[PDB]
């Protein structure tokens, strides 16, 4: 996260770290959506242009974390993966369309002060909140700058941007399964997700029921925090039918 | 599920985090 | 740069 700040303790208890077993290192962010399901970006697991194709046994999920590098004894919990599900129409070839994946844990994780699931949006909450200018929140342990790394989880609040402005900021073909967020050059404030924040959640707090909803997944961006560029996020609601199908079938 | 999105150290105790109001204020 | 995690999780 660029131009963010340290998270408060327990501020994002659905935040998950995807951790490579060997070498031991951060792979991506992710989010907890139930006691046995974790949501992330497909490109965290599968990206052939960079020779990336992780299998279940390659990875661990670390839940309840705050420090990036420390083993947070008595606080974090580490889970193994039973199965990875990548969206069948994830477009790694062109534009990261449908950049979404689910991971089923081998065993349910125990909830605690530090570990708790985020909600997924219904159609109405999505329609109400996914509006230009409305702010969401992104969290992660990724780079502090485009080209270093944080001691603890970082957080930044960013406004959703009008679709034509998103489109006009890039040569990539944008789809309805994406949205973009960030400040404009003339707005003064700044901030963005970055490398390593991949797969983490873009959340909004509903003013109707005071619950946090995951509206997006950190997907892509041209560098980080560049003037005139925006961060792109997988549109979770648009892909929720797939999420539900997977959980209903394999849950 | 039923309890999703309510943080033990914040909503469950009626404590606000330092910047959540920034989100609310944008929901105009 | 990461602290070693308990071996039980790597088995
Ligand atoms: N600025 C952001 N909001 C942001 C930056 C990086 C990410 C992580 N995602 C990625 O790195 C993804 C996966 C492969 C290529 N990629 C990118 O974002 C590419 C743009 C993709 C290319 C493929 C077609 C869709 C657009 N830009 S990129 O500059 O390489 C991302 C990057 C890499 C390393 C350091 C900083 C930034 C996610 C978000
Ligand atoms: C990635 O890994 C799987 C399993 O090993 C393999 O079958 C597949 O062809 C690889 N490439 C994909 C899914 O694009
Ligand atoms: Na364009
Ligand atoms: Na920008």
């Amino acid at each position: 996260i660029v131009e963010g700040s340290d998270a408060e303790i327990g501020m994002s208890p659905w935040q998950v770290m995807l951790f490579r077993k060997s070498p031991q290192e951060l792979l991506c962010g992710a989010s907890l959506i139930s006691d046995r399901w974790v949501l992330t970006a497909a490109h965290c697991l599968l990206y052939p242009p960079w020779d990336k194709n992780f299998t279940e046994n390659d990875l661990l999920v670390r839940i309840g974390k705050h420090s990036r590098t420390r083993y947070e004894r008595n606080i974090e919990k580490i889970s193994m993966l039973e199965k990875i599900y990548i969206h069948p129409r994830y477009n790694w070839r062109e534009n990261l369309d449908r950049d979404i994946a689910l991971m089923k844990l081998k065993k349910p994780v125990a909830f605690s002060d530090y570990i708790h699931p985020v909600c997924l949006p219904d159609r109405e909450t999505a329609a109400s909140l996914l509006q230009a200018g409305y702010k969401g929140r992104v969290t992660g342990w990724g780079n502090l700058k485009e080209t270093g790394q944080p001691s603890v989880l970082q957080v930044v609040n960013l406004p959703i941007v009008e679709r034509p402005v998103c489109k006009d900021s890039t040569r990539i073909r944008i789809t309805d399964n994406m949205f973009c967020a960030g400040y404009k050059p003339d707005e003064g404030k700044r901030g963005d997700a970055c490398e390593g924040d991949s797969g983490g959640p873009f959340v909004m707090k509903s003013p109707f029921n005071n619950r946090w909803y995951q509206m997006g997944i950190v997907s892509w961006g041209e560098g980080c925090d560049r003037d005139g560029k925006y961060g792109f996020y997988t549109h979770v609601f648009r892909l929720k039918k797939w999420i539900q199908k997977v959980i209903d079938q394999f849950g | 599920e039923a309890d999703c999105g309510l943080r033990p150290l914040f909503e469950k105790k009626s404590l606000e985090d330092k910047t959540e109001r920034e989100l609310l204020e944008s929901y105009i | 740069d990461f602290e070693e995690i308990p071996e039980e999780y790597l088995q």
